[PDB]
């Protein structure tokens, strides 16, 4: 039952590593420029 | 059924003769003749974009 019986997962579109790049970006906007970059 | 058969790594009591998983599919058999227990994997499949 590996993919049980026509039933499939699909990735995301953005994977973990992007999703962190953009938490990255987020914290380090926050960190050295405030409220300016928004 | 339609599957892959392959040399199973389970331990089948003597009266069994398949197995089912957690959804009660069937994953295991016992060949009648040889007693050799053989796991099933369902053969590729998916979609197409």
């Amino acid at each position: 039952a590996q993919k049980f019986n026509g039933l499939t997962v699909l990735p995301p579109l953005l994977t973990d590593e992007m999703i962190a790049q953009y938490t990255s970006a987020l914290l380090a906007g926050t960190i050295t420029s405030g409220w300016t970059f928004g | 059924g339609t599957g892959v058969l392959t040399k199973s790594n389970k331990k089948f009591l003597p009266f069994q003769q398949f197995g089912r998983d957690i959804v009660d599919t069937t994953d295991a058999v016992r060949d009648p003749q040889t007693l050799e227990i053989l796991d099933i994997t369902p053969c590729s499949f998916g979609g197409v974009s």
